Parts: structure tokens; sequence; C-alpha cells
């Protein structure tokens, strides 16, 4: 299991654990993280609520983005150069102790 | 037509549960994921200003009438292949009649 920190929109840092292979939405849902609206479509690429902003060194080694994710991601609020839809990103060793930001 | 009026009230709650996540209907309502739909009826697809439509929607140049709208809502991607509107569809005609009834009214 690995530690993941979430900077929520209110500014509070949510520290929690997930298992390698778990999506970031899985992490939010299982641990009942208090992130308003997160995971609206329950990970079917029909919403932008699971948008997360990653550290650059983490972002650059994420799995190649699919066109389906990109179309949904295009509509997210507060898009950055390090943005992905969290329901598509699964935990890896390199993410231990990483921080993600909820825009 | 091949479209008949339903319940605008029922149509309002359909909007809220199925469309509100992405769209507003009010005059002076903002774009969200999807574009504000005020005045959609009678306008062609891709013409709300300040919104970044897909190539697909614009070139499809649909004239939006209660009727076109029904076929669209059945299966958006089947109707405008390449649209980035991520909505599966409203398969029951009765649901569509209700919703369009509500849109006809709230978008004027
Ligand atoms: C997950 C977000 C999402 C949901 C849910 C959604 N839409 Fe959309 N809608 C969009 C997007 C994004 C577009 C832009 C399509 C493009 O540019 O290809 C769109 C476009 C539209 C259009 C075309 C507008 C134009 O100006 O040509 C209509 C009509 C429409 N949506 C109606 C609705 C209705 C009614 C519902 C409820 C059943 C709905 N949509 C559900 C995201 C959504
Ligand atoms: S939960 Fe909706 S696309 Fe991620």
């Amino acid at each position: 299991k690995i530690t993941v920190h979430f900077i929520n929109r209110d500014g509070e840092t949510l520290t929690t654990k997930g298992k390698i292979g778990d999506s970031l939405l899985d992490v939010v849902v299982q641990n009942n993280l208090d992130i308003d609206g997160f995971g609206a479509c329950e990970g079917t690429l029909a919403c932008s609520t699971c948008h997360l902003i990653f550290e650059q060194h983490i972002f650059e080694k994420l799995e190649a983005i699919t066109d389906e994710e990109n179309d949904m991601l295009d509509c997210a609020y507060g898009l950055t150069d390090r943005s992905r839809l969290g329901c598509q990103i699964s935990l890896t060793k390199a993410m231990d102790n990483m921080t993600v930001r909820v825009p | 037509t091949e479209f008949k009026a339903g319940s605008a009230k029922k149509g309002a709650t359909l909007f809220k549960t199925r469309c509100l996540q992405c769209h507003t209907v009010e005059k002076g309502g903002p774009h969200k994921c999807g574009p504000n739909l005020h005045g959609i009826f009678g306008r062609h697809s891709g013409q709300a200003e300040g919104y970044s439509y897909t190539d697909a929607n614009i070139k499809k140049n649909v004239l939006w009438d209660e009727n076109n709208m029904s076929e669209y809502l059945t299966n958006p991607k089947k109707y405008i292949p390449g649209t980035k509107m991520a909505f599966g569809g409203l398969k029951k005609e009765k649901d569509r009649n209700d919703l369009i009834t509500y849109l006809k009214k709230a978008t004027e």
C-alpha cells in the first residue's frame, strides 16, 4: 500500500492510503474522502469531477492518455499541463507519498 | 411531427438528473462542460459564442427542432459521430417527450 496526499479545494490536505493498481477514484471512494462531487459518473468518462493535478515527475510517467479521456478532460475546470482524470490513473510504486491537487 | 408534448414538470426533473451536470438553460446562464442552451430551438448546431465545440458538431449543421432533438437524445454519438457530449441517450420516447417539452419552454 502507498500514501497519497490530496490538497482539496478548501486547502485542507487529505492523507490516505491505497493499494497499487487502485484508481485514484477508488482511493477517494473507499476512504470516504470529503471531495465535493468527486467521481460523479463513477469512472465512465462522462464527467470531469475526478480531475486531479499531478506533480510533474509523476505526470510525465503516467500511462498514455486516451482520446476518450482527453475529450472529457477538455471540459474540466482549472485545467493545467499536469492534469488527468483520476478515475483513469492507477497507483504505482513511484506514487508513494505523492501529492495531487483538486482544482 | 413524430414528437408529442408530455409533462414539462417531469421534463424539468429529467433535465436536473440527466443534463444539469453539463448544461444550463437560462438566458444569461453560463457555459459549463456543455454550452448554455438558451435559444437552442431554431438555431443550428455549433453557434453559441464562447464555446469550444468539436469539429463534428459544427459541420453536422443540425437545425434544432423538437424533432431532431428527439433523435439526437436517443443516441448523441450515433447522430453526431465524434461529438464530445458524453451522454449515452434517452431510449424511451416518453422520457424524450417529457424532456423536450421542458426544453421547448425553458429555452425560449
Ligand atoms: C457529461 C456532460 C453532458 C451531459 C450529461 C449532457 N451534455 Fe449535452 N453537450 C455536452 C457537450 C460537451 C456538448 C458539446 C458537444 C461538441 O461540441 O461536440 C453538448 C452539446 C449539446 C447539444 C448541442 C448544442 C449546440 O449548440 O449545438 C445539445 C442540444 C445538448 N448537449 C443537450 C443536452 C441535453 C438536453 C442533455 C441531457 C439529457 C445533455 N445534453 C447531456 C455535454 C453534456
Ligand atoms: S469519475 Fe467521471 S470521468 Fe472520472
